[PDB]
RNA sequence: AAUAGGGAACGUGAGCUGGGUUUAGACCGUCGUGAGACAGGUUAGUUUUACCCUACUGAUGAUGUGUUGUUGCCAUGGUA
RNA sequence: GCAGAAGGGCAAAAGCUCGCUUGAUCUUGAUUUUCAGUACGAAUACAGACCGUGAAAGCGGGGCCUCACGAUCCUUCUGA
RNA sequence: AACGAGAUUCCCACUGUCCCUACCUACUAUCCAGCGAAACCACAGCCAAGGGAACGGGCUUGGCGGAAUCAGCGGGGAAAG
RNA sequence: UUUAAAUGGGUAAGAAGCCCGGCUCGCUGGCGUGGAGCCGGGGUGGAAUGCGAGUGCCUAGUGGGCCACUUUUGGUAAGCAGAACUGGCGCUGCGGGAUGAACCGAACGCCGGGUUAAGGCGCCCGAUGCCGACGCUCAUCAGACCCCAGAAAAGGUGUU
RNA sequence: GACCUGGGUAUAGGGGCGAAAGACUAAUCGAACCAUCUAGUAGCUGGUUCCCUCCGAAGUUUCCCUCAGGAUAGCUGGCG
RNA sequence: GGCGACGUCGGCUACCCACCCGACCCGUCUUGAAACACGGACCAAGGAGUCUAACACGUGCGCGAGUCGGGGGCUCGCACGAAAGCCGCCGUGGCGCAAUGAAGGUGAAGGCCGGCGCGCUCGCCGGCCGAGGUGGGAUCCCGAGGCCUCUCCAGUCCGCCGAGGGGCACCACCGGCCCGUCUCGCCCGCCGCGCCGGGGAGGUGGAGCACGAGCGCACGUGUUAGGACCCGAAAGAUGGU
């Protein structure tokens, strides 16, 4: 024997994907081939971003998207996102920015291409920047989802925020005792 | 697909994944809700707080009619007409600013949502909120009322 | 079975400790708290007012609220299998300042003035602290006498 | 019998309701009966048209509705004193009557 | 002569017996509004099976002696 | 001695006598104790009113401290 | 009083209840010819002591241990129901 | 209870730290006072040892426990009832304790060679079949190895 | 002889009938039998079907007409 | 390097037999079972975590501020076709895109610049814009200097680069906005001057906002309701013999 220890000697994370996409499965191929071979950390983070799940992988905005490319320093610099693009109707004019993302909306690659703009995938990416460079790679709002507002304490300890699974909002679910201190108590 | 359970790999195990103490047997807290205040209690606060008592006015035959309306606010207010509109609309030559009315786009308020841009509307709400209709009247826009 | 009472095992330790009874001293109250200056509780006897629980008696915590009388003091107590940052109002009788960081503050303040002579005089001082060495070989003398020979003593009652 | 973080839910199976079970198996059988039963009910009739006589434009009730217009029942006499036919020809010329209708 | 003291599932119910306690009937006393209660008294009340294995008791026999008979010897066990 | 069970505390006092008083009022949160780190109860430090006392600093939002109490549903009264 | 297949105590007569058992008969049992079940059954079936779920057939250390059976037997199998 | 240990409990052992310059405040108020906050600038090697951490979700089983050091409560005591700390058994085989849940070593993939631990080495039964050392002891009930499984007061001109 | 019996007849289930024992009512009676509601309920017993690999417990906290059971926290695994 | 022919050579299994060592009978509840605890004579076949609804989270797919025809409708009379295909002035509707209050109801954009009213603890006009600020922050950008067969002159490249920069998601913090209530307050408005509307500043309550992530389908685990993993009462009810 040698220790005691209560095993986490298994680490937990994905070396590759649970899809069965063929060409998500040849974007590995192309970019595992880079991670261990280019000598960059830009190859690294893409290549497990693709290993990731659907919701690792949350939908991007166009205007995060051109919001986080209005900075000092971006003036000609690729977005690269693992992960879908979409367009928010709250933003008016688009700029002539060079995108590249697995799986862009019709909308979204329509009003790209009107301002003149590049759309790329990983294929082309890595014949123009093979190293990664010029570019901005750009995540999702990834604790954006209904789930996490339910994620926390728990509904009914202090301060909590926690919003409770109700079957449905309203008056006579869930607001009597616990939520007012006329009512039994107030957590 | 029965083939992807658990009950396929656990067969040969004798308790079938429930325990030789507790040995699952058939409901040994009670059905459904019961006990709620009584032995369940601690799981009713802390996930359920406010699950027990009167706590409004009783409205007997309410009518899902009588209160409907949708809101749109601001920002959503120039998808409702095309785009080639207000492409139209600033083009450099008198104050022409084009209508935009939610009712038959099916809303019914006007709420406010920051950055309506510089043209001026002429918008035909049934009601509105006093931040949106100020947004309106501060980019040349006017608020004509519908009923 | 035990009685969960506030101020329950507490016979001796909320107690003036001998001959130091009567009213308290006056610098007691002409202490200045900061935010951020460490604080240790020892809750005294005499007033009732703001004494902490048994549960604060001895440890040392750390000021981040001021107000007339009293302090509020962040501390960490042991519960079961966690610790957790608790917050108490203490009235100013019933602590201290704790002389823990005292003996830091002199070494970093001698420490920074001393780094900068060797930036002067050009040498390597080496301001860092080494705990106890293993004894030097050094050279015993037993100049003029010869050393006493001891023997135990026989056993009587 | 409740466990962590959850919803509290009333299924309403507290009834013997294995009973009283509706499955839709007849479902494509009788979309091809009432296609068959629109076939010969129009080669059976006339060239008058199918599905029926010509009815009103109806504006909906109820402030949630209020703003579109639906087909109806009728044509509320007054509309067929004004247009001149008479109310017991009507429906022979293939115009729907709804007396109780007002304007 | 002496009427010493104890054990073996308080030895021993497919060995017996069933007097006692200890089902159902019943009487009396006390207690209880009552139904009923009482190591309180009394009376009447089904005691099943061995043909199995071992132990034991007897009854043949088995191994070896080439076969079979006769006359014996004593290891061991019991023991008055 | 401090109402009382104990322990802690207390001397131009927290005791004893006297003089005015109602802060044993109105209101929002935070925190401690029990603890799951939920609730009630008890407690602490404030903050905002309105007050009392004192020459004033101050002290006071019940009892020198540790105990002295109670959800939903329903009833009842009060409030704009 | 009379009456109890009622409960009890003593007495006379009477007797195998007993001292204390013995013998005889019939029917079985026993053996043979025919005919033939069931209960029960983890595997099985020699002991002592030890330890052990504190009372073993098996385990531990000892004693030891020859086929196959018959008539009985009621110690045991904490025998069966 | 004046005094008062050993073991123990908390905190601290730097960059979130230190110093300087200025400015906001309706807080505080003899005062360019006090205190908070904000901005900007200057100097990183600050006990020993070991180590990759941080974080969220979903979640089964469990909710009869038992033993031994040491510490202790009730009891005459108990293979008794009830706590504290740690380790074990339960969930765990193996070597030794003849035997065994918990003792002593030691923890386990399937083998070959080497070495050991606890324990042993007349013969069962591997190993003293050493020319082992020094004494003590005779029993008509000798003695013989943690837990552990048998004995006290008293007594002996028995021997040392 | 308040005698014994045949056949006919009447009484039917919370009912019958009883010189009374909770007796009898089709081998069933301190509430028959038959079919159904009904696969009634069980915090309680017994059972719960292939292999290999990897990780690996708990019998404690708080509340409950709670003490053979649950809810809760801890311990666990899987996914990241 | 060497040895051996028609009975020998090699080989092992669900073959048998022997020996030495080890080894109590399984399942089962239990702190503890070889138990003098219970079930099991033997063999064969049957035999126990299902399905529907709801919800949760994880994962896979399609579209994406939207998504979804499930209910209808259309298409010669076609086995397979109870399929598949299409509609879109069939999207009604569902869920999502907005919250809050018992309700009447109300309902989420700020900062700077330049000036002015007692620049009065308050504010006003116009422009510029536009989801604020702090501390961390993968990646990326810049980068003095550094690295090559003779020296001064020039080119791409690559590796090393102290330092500096813009900082993703996310965490902590500070500020802001919307609704309910509280306190303190002054001002403005007119399909009509009121027991009228609107505004302010501070504090608290909310399942909010702060550049959207949802929907549909499929699978897995979990919980529940149903006979609900299988078997099991003593009962209760209705109708009859
Ligand atoms: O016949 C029996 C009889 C005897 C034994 C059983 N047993 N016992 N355990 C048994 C296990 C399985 C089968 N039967 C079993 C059954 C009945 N009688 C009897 N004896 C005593 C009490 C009760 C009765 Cl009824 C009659 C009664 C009248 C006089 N003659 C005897
Ligand atoms: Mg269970
Ligand atoms: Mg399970
Ligand atoms: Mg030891
Ligand atoms: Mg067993
Ligand atoms: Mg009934």
């Amino acid at each position: 024997g040698v220790d005691i220890r209560h095993n986490k000697d298994r680490k937990v994370r994905r070396k590759e994907p649970k899809s069965q996409d063929i060409y998500l499965r040849l974007l590995v191929k192309l970019y595992r081939f880079l991670a261990r071979r280019t000598n960059s950390t830009f190859n690294q983070v893409v290549l497990k971003r693709l290993f990731m799940s659907r919701t690792n992988r949350p939908p991007l905005s166009l205007s995060r998207m051109i919001r986080k490319m209005k900075l000092p320093g971006r003036e000609n610099k690729t977005a690269v996102v693992v992960g879908t693009i979409t367009d928010d109707v709250r933003v008016q004019e688009v700029p002539k920015l060079k995108v590249c993302a697995l799986r862009v909306t019709s909308r979204a690659r329509s009003r790209i291409l009107r301002a003149g703009g590049k759309i790329l995938t990983f294929d082309q990416l890595a014949l123009d920047s093979p190293k990664g460079c010029g570019t901005v790679l750009l995540s999702g709002p990834r604790k954006g989802r209904e789930v996490y507002r339910h994620f926390g304490k728990a509904p009914g300890t202090p301060h909590s925020h926690t919003k409770p699974y109700v079957r449905s909002k309203g008056r006579k679910f869930e607001r009597a005792r616990g939520r007012r201190a006329s009512r039994g108590y107030k957590n | 697909p029965s083939r992807l359970r658990k009950t396929r790999k656990l067969r040969g195990h004798v308790s079938h994944g429930h325990g030789r103490i507790g040995k699952h047997r058939k409901h040994p807290g009670g059905r459904g809700n019961a006990g709620g205040l009584h032995h369940h209690r601690i799981n009713f606060d802390k996930y359920h707080p406010g699950y027990f008592g009167k706590v409004g006015m009783k409205h007997y035959h309410l009518k899902r009619n009588q209160s409907f309306c949708p809101t749109v606010n601001l920002d959503k207010l120039w998808t409702l007409v095309s785009e080639q509109t207000r492409v139209n609309a600033a083009k450099n030559k008198t104050g022409a600013a084009p209508i935009i009315d939610v009712v038959r786009s099916g809303y019914y308020k006007v709420l406010g949502k920051g950055k309506l841009p510089k043209q001026p509307v002429i918008v035909k709400a049934k009601f509105f909120s006093r931040r949106a209709e100020e947004k309106i009247k501060s980019v040349g826009g006017a608020c004509v009322l519908v009923a | 079975t035990n009685t969960k009472g506030k101020r329950r095992g507490t016979r001796y330790m909320f107690s003036r400790p001998f001959r130091k009874h009567g009213v308290v001293p006056l610098a007691t109250y002409m202490r200045i708290y900061k935010k951020g200056d460490i604080v240790d509780i020892k809750g005294m006897g005499t007033v009732q007012k703001g004494m902490p629980h048994k549960c604060y008696h001895g440890k040392t915590g750390r000021v981040y609220n001021v107000t007339q009388h009293a302090v509020g003091i962040v501390v960490n107590k042991q519960v079961k299998g966690k610790i957790l940052a608790k917050r108490i109002n203490v009235r100013i009788e019933h602590i201290k300042h704790s002389k823990s960081r005292d003996s830091f503050l002199k070494r970093v303040k001698e420490n920074d003035q001393k780094k900068k002579e060797a930036k002067e005089k050009g040498t390597w001082v080496q301001l860092k602290r080494q705990p106890a060495p293993p004894r030097e070989a050094h050279f015993v003398r037993t100049n003029g006498k010869e050393p006493e020979l001891l023997e135990p003593i026989p056993y009587e009652f | 019998a409740p466990s962590r973080n959850g919803m509290v839910l009333k299924p309403h199976f507290h009834k013997d309701w294995q009973r009283r079970v509706a499955t839709w198996f007849n479902q494509p059988a009788r979309k091809i009966r009432r296609r068959k039963a629109r076939q010969a009910k129009a080669r059976r009739i006339a060239p008058r048209p199918a599905s029926g006589p010509i009815r009103p434009i109806v504006r909906c009730p109820t402030v949630r509705y209020h703003t579109k217009v639906r087909a109806g029942r009728g044509f509320s006499l007054e509309e067929l004193r004004v247009a001149g036919i008479h109310k017991k020809v009507a429906r022979t010329i293939g115009i729907s009557v709804d007396p109780r209708r007002r304007n």
